[PDB]
């Protein structure tokens, strides 16, 4: 039920960034010569978060007050001395609130595979490529998968000539 | 909880914004602060029965028969309000 | 909260005065104690400045001690004649003004007593 | 349901940037000489935030006071000295609440992949373009894509010639 | 629903920026002389803000009182000097309570990218423009897209001969 | 719904403001020798505002008082002076209360650009103008436009000659 | 010497309430398996590491 309609999101997104990645893809290796398949580690799990913060008061100059009793008593007569200091303060505080909703169906992980073919020229040798446009698909490939770090992404481009 | 802090993020922005009286609710008050002076008392005493320092008998017997007079208040406006809804639901319509 | 108000003055009174009653009977013990000086309060001030006028920890939890929070300008009695132990108690004065104190505690309970019995004869009915 | 609504949502916004993209890169680069695509990190989570804030009154000089009570007391017999201040003071204090319902749907992180054609002359020799006008598509490209740092946005564009 | 709202409240503010900057650019570098497309970070969240501020009375001079009261007493037998000052003072305070509702709707930050064509003379040959002529343009698009820098705005001209 | 007046709004703005400058830089410079568009940054937040103000009393000449009571003591035996001063003052002060509701719709910064043409004599010689001439210009343009410093308002007129 | 300190706090507090999705993936196993190649005479080359 609830998890077929999870499924065909998962694979409704995993078709959009293939389809991303073949549209840049395209026009530089050509029609038919570079094929990619994703899959989508997604999160359909509800969470509900408040978070509260205070900013500390410590310091007595961003301290805010609202009332302050200060006895101060020195009896001298170091001697005899008494010192007596009773101190009584009452703070207002700066408060955040913050209530989160987090979406239902967002990626967690995403990792994307990427197979290109080899160059055939006008006699027809299957020349591969070089490295220099090894890394430019690459950098292709991460700008259309919405790379990161965080997410801990992985992309993986090899090539090799294709089959019959 | 969850709830709590959600619902006291609704009460500031509300506060932000703004910068039917029920006979039961009065009731509930009233009761409620007989029973607060009641307990008060209560406890004054069995702390100073217990040898407290700070607690002196004057102050006892003075809460004590505070409270005392708060009840006896309490009992005859039950009383009159008795008599009324009596007098009130004994009628021929 | 005007049963509070109505009873404050003379309560508060009745408290002052069994303070200054307990000073005078410390007054009266510490007698030949050398090097003592005689104290007591003055009663009118200390009360008007009452009646014009700690912080305990908050016990958000239901389960953590209650713990603790935890004021009268003490007046030395002039002397009357120099002793040489330095004991500044005059007996006479001391035992003159702890017959009056019990006297006036005594007077703060009749009117209270009598303010008490006044207003639970109104509601007795 | 609304999964759907968000991705339709998502993609209308990436088509629109890369139009907005390929419009400027049309005039200079070509029609057709020129290919981006554009993914969007949504934000599809509800978010509700109340922020007090008070101003500081530790000075003396930014204190506002409603009632104050100084009593003083210097009673000289440094000898039998006796020096006695009891302080009471009552502040009012600077009070700014603000009420934040952040917007459902705002961009979170974009990153485009842009692709440039060579330039055949008339000749037809596929010559490559210059660094000056790489720097100039990148700049018009981060202009058009609204480039932020604070979002975490990045931004590739690469020179190739495109196949037949 | 609403989000549609939004981007095309967006894309009209975009448009009419970009008409804007054209009518200018138009009687000087001519039609179609001239490109230039705009995108518009708004302001989509509901922010409701309440301010108060109190006057400092902490001077003498400005300080408002309603009820004063002064005991000072002397008992000079330094000797057996005996000063003794009590003082209780009540104030009146200024008061400002400012009650803000912020436009939904609003431009957060504007990034504008134009581009201009090369001058071909009655020869043919395509002249690119001047210095003075680009800060021209330059203060002119700046002008018209209404650039500020708490917003945090961007501008970028560049100048290069425009395709077939 | 609401944006859209916002927007058509500022436009009659803008467009009144442009037919107001068109219409004293027309007789001198000529009908088409001037072009002229404006934008607008306008305020649609609902402010309410609430001003307490209180004269100060510190001075004993401008103080108004409607009870005190001085006691003054001095019993003389310096020797065994005593002195006691026992003062209790109230007074009754000046208080202005403003409750003010900002307009919505108000302009906040305005941004003009201005642009004109060169003169071409009986011969056709597209002769520029002279420093005082465009220095009359922008005088009357600050003047038609309504220039303040608070708002912090620019004008740009600059001076070149229109296309074909 | 004597110093009583009484301290009343406020601390920064964070609920976060979660329900996980039934239905999600705890451990996955996969078995793949690849042919020989065999060329134009028909033999069947294994393939190499690189592959």
């Amino acid at each position: 039920d609830l998890n077929d309609a999870q499924l065909k999101f998962a694979n409704d997104v995993e078709s959009r960034i293939q389809r991303r990645i073949e549209a840049i893809l395209s026009p530089i290796v050509g029609n038919g010569n570079v094929h990619a398949q994703v899959t989508a580690q997604l999160d359909f799990a509800n969470k509900e978060q408040t978070e509260e913060h205070y900013s500390p008061n410590g310091d007595a100059s961003k301290a805010t007050l609202r009332s302050r009793q200060l006895n101060i008593s020195e009896q001298v007569g170091a001697g005899p001395r008494s010192t007596q200091r009773n101190e009584t303060s009452n703070y207002e505080v700066d408060r955040t609130i913050r209530h989160t909703k987090m979406n239902v169906g967002d990626i967690e992980r995403l990792s994307v595979a990427v197979v290109v073919n080899y160059k055939t020229l006008a006699d027809g040798k299957p020349l591969p490529l070089t490295a220099d446009q090894m890394k430019q698909i690459e950098d292709l490939t991460r700008e259309a998968m919405g790379f990161s770090d965080k997410r801990g992404d992985t992309l993986n481009v090899v090539n090799s000539p294709f089959s019959a | 909880a969850i709830q709590g802090i959600e619902g006291v993020i609704s009460q500031l922005q509300a506060t932000a914004m703004a910068a039917t009286v029920s006979f039961a609710g009065q009731l509930h008050a009233a009761l409620d602060r007989i029973s607060d002076r009641q307990a008060a008392a209560r406890v004054q005493a069995e702390k100073f029965t217990l040898g407290e320092p700070g607690i002196a008998l004057n102050d006892v017997m003075a809460d004590m028969q505070k409270a005392s007079v708060s009840m006896q208040m309490g009992i005859q406006v039950r009383n009159k309000l008795v008599a009324a809804y009596q007098e009130v639901m004994s009628m021929q319509v | 909260d005007r049963l509070d108000a109505a009873l404050r003055f003379q309560q508060e009174a009745l408290n002052l005065r069994a303070q200054r009653q307990e000073i005078l009977a410390a007054n009266i013990a510490n007698a030949d104690t050398p090097g003592y000086q005689a104290r007591d309060i003055d009663f009118a001030s200390e009360l008007k400045k009452v009646m014009v006028r700690g912080v305990a920890l908050t016990l958000t939890s239901s389960h953590h001690i209650p713990a603790q929070a935890v004021a009268v300008d003490l007046l030395y009695r002039v002397p009357d004649q120099p002793s040489l132990d330095g004991n500044t108690v005059d007996m006479d004065r001391e035992r003159t003004q702890f017959a009056d104190n019990s006297l006036k505690y005594q007077m703060g309970l009749t009117v209270l007593g009598s303010q008490l019995k006044g207003m639970m004869n109104v509601l007795q009915g």
